[PDB]
């Protein structure tokens, strides 16, 4: 894969969101990160891709939002540790990765991971992430110019 | 080696 190595290839975004969904399933207590503890911090978070795309095609970022905080309160609590990644989430790493790596890029962005979860909607279980899926990568691929103009997820200059 | 990307590994690697 491997693990640690697809983490360190993760923007700073992405990295804080997983710091932050880690940080909350450690304190819901809370098995493994999943890609919704993931998704719920980068729509928390900002004006990033997921953001931009959303406004552009119009989704009820609300209804998503809710949703996940729905399906994150049906998810098995146990001790309040620290948790390990899910195989869902190890599997849109590596998959995020390949759209990222393939693109010319050093690192993962959102729209990478929604690149990944286009071609696999099953590594996502919560329902209300349908409007993430009305996407294909060749789209995402094309919207590239519009997402260094609003998002936070702008590299530098 | 960045002081956030530490900060993200301190949760849980098995």
């Amino acid at each position: 894969e491997n693990s640690a190595a697809l983490l360190r290839r993760l923007n700073h975004y992405c990295a804080r969101a997983l710091e932050g969904a880690a940080s909350l399933c450690q304190t819901r207590a809370h098995a493994e990160i999943t890609p919704e503890h993931w998704l719920l911090k980068l729509l928390e978070q900002g004006e990033g891709d997921l953001t931009v795309l959303g406004r552009r095609y119009d989704w009820d970022m609300d209804a998503i939002w809710q949703s996940l905080l729905g399906w994150l309160d049906n998810q098995p609590r146990s001790v309040r540790s620290r948790p390990q990644l899910a195989q869902s989430l190890n599997a849109l790493l590596k998959q995020a990765w390949m759209v990222a790596s393939l693109q010319g890029e050093e690192h993962i962005r959102s729209v990478h991971l929604l690149g990944a979860l286009t071609e696999n909607p099953h590594l996502v279980r919560c329902d209300g992430l349908w409007p993430l899926l009305t996407l294909s990568q060749s789209q995402l691929q094309r919207l590239s110019p519009l997402l260094d103009a609003q998002s936070d997820e702008c590299p530098e200059t | 080696w960045d002081s956030v990307y530490a900060s993200l590994f301190e949760k849980i690697n098995l």
